[PDB]
């Protein structure tokens, strides 16, 4: 947990951990992580409200979320050390009260925007 | 040390005890009557000295100092990235050994390090004043170091490349075995070591420690800025005009980074202090732009942007900067549009091209030059450096100072059509690091052309069938760019029978207005969730808040999801259940609507005040300051 | 190989590194490039003189007889037609050059060594005649003791006939004296010579007349097909030669001479960077050789240690060593393994054990702990043992009053005087230390130049703005003292101070060189800037790292610099640039501390640093932000 960072702009965490999770349809995804992109200046449509967009990458390739992604974390594995960081992951998820408390990497698109 | 020469072109006597030869020389230069006395040989020698001093920008003594025009002018093809001219120069036959030294430097600058090393060896053979010999030895050692580092990097790192043949690598390793750069100067003829002592520093591993340590004067808070800038210009001119390869090493790049960054930060600090005192600085030019592009990584540019208000930095010589950018675009096209990609040259040049196109946001670009830059960035920029999202970020940054013209819109439409055509394969997918994809380019096009309709994308949708689903769902995110008939053709390919289909359509943009059946779908989902009580809930709460639903029956689902109740009935919500982190998720539109609700605005104001007072969070503070929620 | 051969290799490589290696290249190396051996010329002369076709004396006699009989023109023509042939340069010429010899003496008339030097990018002033000695354009000589054909392929330009050898000392006095001086003052390696060679034995006869232990035994690279007989080796090694036998070096044929030469040349070259340490005793001996000179200094900056070991290991400011460029044996890892395992320590010798104990004390007091892999909870207290730092003005005055029991006490007294404003007394004490005194002598030269600079700046301010600021014309320094200091220091160049030192000092105290200029502040300064950026970047984006602080490196480097400058009593502690560096480091630390607090505590050292190195405006800016 020495590489864990708390990004407060979007109250999430950056941690190099993959996740094994079971969705609401019993589907199994392995070695999946999340990438958050904080885009407040993003060109927003009528029904778009969220400030940051999250992508899911399983086995090095992203996934298209065509269904409700209600999921529960079954296992969390750290890359630098194979130690299971699950319980800490659940603790942080409970504390944060935000979607996807832990993210593989956060991409800040505010400073690279022309309007910044 | 008999005299000290200012970086602004003036001399001051110090440590000189005998005759004031510098003052006498300046007096002689000022008046030709006193010059007429000198003998013929002395007259020619004075003329040569005057040429040298004017060329090197030494004007007069401190007392004579007046309107000093200190304009930088680096006469080097390598500095301006005139790669075609450098190649032409290398192709042509070299008349002398000085042209061979220039050729070797240009070959080093073009990534042709083997040819440059061989040319340096030839110059060393044929050059034994000995100044070119010493400089060639220095540059050959530098190029050997560069080759070694490049070999190490390529061994460590996307595809396996072997720019230097193992035979050549072994030959250079044997030739440079036990080679000492420290002893190079001491081994030179004593006449050389006397005449050319000033070149000693070129044999040292570090030569910018003095210049770097003099940068602390930019961090003071109590001209230093002009001194630092002129010192940097002096170093650049000396290293480039003299064709020294150490101008490409990490030490010099870091020195330029530090100097430019500290100069900009000092200018920003002066600006803020002046605003605080008077209650309402760094003027960048072509050379500053080139230095920032070449010696700055994208991370360094981002640090500059976040630290300072670079939008307040006026950019000068913008036509020259646009010429630089267009030349970079042409070089990118040559490197990639053709098959002339040099691995060694590309490694170094891609960073400068990326930084130049990133920094171009601050420069007004002519329509034709803007089109050239845009096409080069969109099409011929390698994907291993700019992925789809990064390329979109680069492109959108260019609209800050140049409203998207029709030609640039056509270029973006061409890119979109090519992206769609690439989707015929069921395995090709857009890879983005910023999370931005082709739909983002379409959104930008509609932003600057609201009623713009893409004819070729419309046709591509009008040719789609039930088979190539990839093209189908790709064109769904490009729905606004499609025509009415194309929109109708695409819409038939998705079903909204269940709520999840509605969510997917809304996310992809299939449906933008909630039809009554959509509201009833949301309602049945709410009923099922309520029944099963003993993720989208906040989404529907926001939609009702955002006036995206006029059902007026959602209130039946109040009392289980804090965000939903908070959004449906802000007045009746108990704000002890409010989580301030919610405000960190809403975008500008939702936060502004919350602030303007005229209800619950005081609750959010007090929560934000508590957050700012207890955590000093800049995000909460900026939320409160911008929308005053 | 044999122990004596390895000792010869070590001595040769040490000389090559020190720039005191001279190569005496004979005719064998030239013949290695197929150059015509002299016996061919002698046989041609014999065939011309008599019907048809040599002893050592015949070598000189037959050319002499042919000269006297057939004319200088005939002798010269034979030489020209036989020698006016271009030949390639051997890989052994390039090996000799790659050994980095200070000088290359040679008895060859060819330009093969000249061509190799020209190709390898080595500038040697070629001395082949008497006039060339005074006209030498460089300080490194390519000395052709027997002449050459650069002037022309004439028999009077080279030493071939017997008369030439008889009158050599009279015809080549300058060249002979130069050769003897180079032999006396350098390490000589003979290659391409037979042990029974005329020139080698003449040189041995000359060496016979020298003092018993006034010269270094030349190294003789013997590359004859068969191993040297023990009797011959005994005879020639007692004559002042240390023989490296190639036949004993490797197995070879009878007529493959290039392989025999290359064996020795490569074995020498590849040993250039070889520490030649395998057992723990040798590793500890090498480490002590590297670290013992530093025992003079009170404290050594960890970032400086990388220069002590020629970038073999990174010495991080947290006390962890890391392999950087030590392709050879890992001696720091071995040393730390010895340190951890007490049982191994006894396995070392008595002297080796004492040296290891001294090294352990040095490393422990300098905060060097272990390698990165073995690093644990590395926490260190920052204590500076200096009276000047803690502002013990009364204590420094009392110490100054006391009597100097050593030159080190004089150094500390001079530093304290500089720190008490008594610059004239401090300068006089520094001059006295220079006279009495060489680490302290060099540091005293540097400190005296710094104090002279401070005196000059103070006088400038007092005379230019001192009257306006104080409302009075203050004269802290008498005009006599100012004139004397100007006279003394006007001829002093700080830049060349380090070079004007015994080469052993420049090898053992390289790290002190940086004290000449602000280069000693370079690395840290650069790091600071980088770290600043990084830290600011984080605070710009609101990220809150967990664990090791990104600014702890800045604090560690800051205290490293403070300890090195104050405990070593260097006037650089008063420099404007050093004050700016300290101020920037502390400002970054305080800003990061505040940022973390909102989501480091100020101590005595932090308070003293802020007070001493911060202006009031800087403190006000810190309070504002
Ligand atoms: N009268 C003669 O001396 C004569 C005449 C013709 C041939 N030869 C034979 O041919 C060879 C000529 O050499 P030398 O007798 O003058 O040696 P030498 O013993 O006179 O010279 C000794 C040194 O020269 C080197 N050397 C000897 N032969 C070499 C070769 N062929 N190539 C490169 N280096 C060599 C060795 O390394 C040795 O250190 C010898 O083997 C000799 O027996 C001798």
């Amino acid at each position: 947990t020495h590489d864990l960072v708390y990004h407060s702009k979007i109250n999430t965490f950056v941690w190099d951990v993959e996740f094994d999770i079971v969705l609401s349809d019993s589907k199994e995804l392995n070695k999946c992580y999340f990438v958050k992109c904080f885009n407040p200046y993003r060109i927003n449509g009528k029904c778009d409200f969220a400030v940051s967009s999250i992508d899911i990458f399983s086995e090095g390739k992203r996934l298209l979320i065509e269904n409700e992604f209600n999921f529960k974390i079954t296992k969390a594995v750290h890359v630098a050390t194979s130690k299971d960081v699950t319980e800490i992951v659940l603790h942080l998820s409970e504390r944060i009260s935000s979607p996807f408390p832990i993210v593989k990497e956060v991409v800040y698109l505010d400073w690279s925007h022309p309007q910044f | 040390y008999d005299y000290h020469f200012e970086v602004n072109g003036t001399v001051v006597r110090h440590k000189n005890k005998g005759f004031g030869y510098m003052e006498r020389f300046f007096e002689l230069k000022e008046s030709c009557d006193e010059r007429s006395k000198l003998s013929k040989k002395q007259y020619e020698r004075f003329n040569a000295l005057f040429n040298f001093f004017e060329k090197n920008g030494v004007i007069c003594m401190a007392k004579d100092a007046g309107t000093l025009n200190t304009s930088i002018e680096i006469n080097s093809l390598a500095y301006h990235g005139k790669y075609d001219v450098m190649k032409k120069f290398i192709e042509e036959q070299s008349v002398s050994i000085e042209d061979d030294y220039k050729k070797a430097f240009f070959l080093a600058c073009l990534g042709r390090w083997e040819e440059s090393y061989d040319l340096y060896s030839n110059i060393i053979l044929n050059s034994i004043n000995g100044c070119v010999y010493y400089l060639s030895q220095i540059n050959r050692y530098r190029i050997y170091q560069s080759i070694t580092q490049a070999v190490t990097q390529f061994n460590g790192l996307g595809r396996h490349y072997k720019p230097f043949t193992d035979e050549f690598l072994a030959r250079i390793e044997r030739e440079m075995t036990n080679f000492n750069i420290d002893d190079l100067f001491n081994g030179m003829p004593f006449e050389f070591q006397k005449k050319y002592k000033i070149l000693e520093f070129l044999s040292d591993n570090q030569f910018l420690y003095d210049d770097t340590v003099k940068l602390f004067e930019l961090t003071n808070k109590v001209s230093s800025d002009i001194v630092v800038l002129l010192r940097l210009y002096d170093n650049l001119r000396f290293l480039y005009e003299n064709c020294l390869w150490s101008v490409s090493f990490h030490e010099f790049h870091q020195y330029i980074r530090n100097s430019m960054s500290l100069l900009i930060e000092k200018a920003e600090y002066e600006r803020t202090r002046d605003i605080d005192e008077l209650g309402f600085g760094f003027f960048m030019e072509y050379y500053d732009f080139v230095n920032i592009s070449r010696h700055f990584k994208i991370d360094d540019i981002k640090n500059l942007e976040r630290s300072c208000s670079i939008d307040k930095i006026r950019f000068g010589e913008q036509e020259k900067i646009e010429e630089y950018l267009v030349g970079i675009a042409e070089e990118i096209t040559k490197q990639f549009s053709a098959n002339g990609m040099n691995v060694v040259f590309y490694t170094q040049f891609i960073s400068e091209a990326k930084a130049a196109l990133y920094f171009a946001k601050y420069v007004k670009l002519s329509e034709e030059g803007l089109g050239k830059i845009v096409k080069a960035l969109l099409f011929y920029f390698p994907e291993r450096d700019l992925d789809i999202g990064k390329r979109y970020v680069w492109l959108e940054r260019l609209t800050k100072c140049n409203e998207l013209p029709k030609s640039i819109i056509s270029i973006i439409d061409d890119f979109l059509v090519l992206q769609a055509e690439k989707h015929i394969d069921q395995n090709y997918s857009e890879v983005s690091s910023n999370g931005l994809y082709s739909r983002d380019y379409g959104a930008l096009i509609k932003h600057f052309e609201k009623n713009f309709i893409s004819k070729r994308l419309s046709e591509i949708t009008l040719c789609l069938t039930q088979d190539k689903q990839k093209q189908i769902d790709f064109l769904f995110k490009l729905l606004p760019l499609l025509s009415t008939n194309a929109k109708s053709h695409l819409l038939s390919f998705k079903s909204v029978e269940n709520i999840n289909d509605l969510m997917n359509g809304i996310r992809i943009g299939l449906i933008d207005e909630f039809t009554p059946e959509h509201e009833e779908l949301i309602i049945e989902y709410l009923e099922t969730r309520k029944v099963n009580y003993i993720d989208y809930m906040s989404t529907f709460g926001i939609w009702y808040f955002l006036e995206e639903i006029n059902n007026s029956k959602m209130e039946e689902f109040i009392g289980m999801d804090d965000q939903y109740d908070f959004f449906v009935d802000p007045e009746n919500f108990d704000y002890k259940k409010f989580i301030p982190s919610w405000l960190k998720n809403y975008n500008d539109k939702l936060l502004g609507k919350i602030a303007g609700n005229k209800h619950m605005k005081h609750h959010v104001i007090e929560v934000l005040k508590e957050r700012v007072k207890n955590s000093n969070d800049k995000r909460y503070l900026e939320i409160l300051m911008n929308y005053f929620i | 190989l044999d122990n004596n051969v390895v000792e010869c290799i070590k001595e040769i490589t040490e000389s090559s590194r020190n720039g005191k290696l001279v190569f005496f290249v004979g005719a064998g190396v030239s013949t290695l490039s197929d150059y015509p051996q002299w016996w061919r010329l002698v046989d041609k002369y014999h065939e011309e003189l008599y019907g048809s076709p040599y002893s050592s004396d015949e070598y000189l006699r037959i050319p002499q007889i042919f000269y006297n009989v057939k004319g200088e023109m005939a002798f010269d023509g034979i030489l020209k037609d036989f020698f006016q042939v271009d030949k390639p340069t051997n890989p052994i010429h390039d090996k000799i050059l790659a050994m980095n010899p200070a000088h290359v003496i040679t008895t060859n008339y060819d330009n093969l060594i000249d061509t190799a030097c020209w190709k390898r990018g080595k500038y040697f002033s070629v001395i082949s005649a008497e006039e060339d000695v005074a006209n030498a354009t460089s300080s490194r000589y390519l000395l052709k003791v027997h002449g050459d054909f650069r002037k022309g392929f004439k028999g009077e330009n080279v030493v071939l006939k017997e008369d030439d050898y008889l009158n050599y000392d009279q015809n080549y006095p300058l060249i002979s004296n130069l050769m003897k001086t180079i032999i006396a003052t350098h390490t000589i390696v003979f290659i391409g010579y037979g042990l029974g060679d005329y020139n080698i034995n003449m040189l041995l006869n000359w060496v016979r007349k020298l003092q018993k232990d006034s010269f270094h035994k030349p190294f003789f690279i013997r590359t004859d097909p068969s191993p040297i007989e023990n009797e011959t080796l005994i005879y020639y090694e007692n004559k002042g030669l240390r023989i490296i036998d190639a036949a004993s070096l490797i197995d070879s044929n009878e007529y493959d001479y290039l392989e025999r030469y290359s064996a020795v040349m490569d074995l020498l070259i590849e040993s250039q960077e070889n520490k030649f340490i395998t057992k723990d005793d040798e590793v500890i001996d090498y480490i002590y050789g590297k670290i013992s000179p530093l025992f003079a200094l009170q404290y050594i900056r960890k970032i400086d240690l990388k220069h002590v070991f020629e970038y073999d290991y990174h010495f991080e400011v947290n006390g962890t060593v890391v392999r950087h460029k030590n392709k050879g044996f890992g001696y720091m890892e071995r040393f730390f393994e010895l340190k951890e395992s007490c049982d191994e320590r006894s396995k070392l010798s008595k002297k080796q054990y004492e040296r290891f104990n001294a090294l352990f004390n040095f490393f422990e007091k300098n905060g060097v702990i272990c390698m990165a892999k073995d690093a644990g909870t590395l926490n260190t207290s920052i204590e500076i043992n200096s009276l000047a730092y803690h502002g013990k003005y009364d204590v420094m005055k009392k110490f100054i009053e006391e009597q100097s029991v050593s030159i080190e006490d004089d150094y500390k007294k001079a530093f304290f005087l500089a720190c008490l404003g008594r610059w004239e007394e401090s300068y006089d004490l520094y001059s006295n230390i220079i006279l009495n005194s060489g680490c302290v002598y060099y540091l005293s030269q540097i400190n005296r130049y710094r104090i002279y600079q401070s005196i000059t700046q103070a006088v400038t301010q007092f005379n230019g703005l001192g009257l306006l600021t104080f409302g009075r014309h203050y004269k802290p320094f008498t005009d006599e003292f100012l004139a004397r200091i100007e006279r003394e220091m006007t001829n002093f160049n700080i830049d060349d101070l380090f070079n004007g030192m015994p080469f052993e000092f420049q090898k053992k105290y390289k790290i002190l060189e940086f004290l000449s200029d602000n280069q000693f502040l370079y690395d840290d300064t650069v790091k600071l800037f980088e770290l600043t950026n990084k830290v600011r970047s984080e605070m710009s984006e609101g990220s809150y790292s967990f664990g090791m602080s990104s600014d702890i490196v800045v604090l560690l480097r800051l205290y490293d610099n403070l300890r090195f400058l104050y405990e070593n009593c260097l006037w650089s502690v008063s420099f404007h640039e050093f004050h700016q560096y300290i101020r920037n480091s502390m400002s970054l630390l305080i800003e990061k501390a505040e940022y973390e607090r909102t989501r480091f505590f100020m101590e005595y050292y932090d308070f003293v640093n802020i007070s001493r190195h911060f202006k009031i405006d800087d403190i006000k800016n810190l309070e504002r932000s």
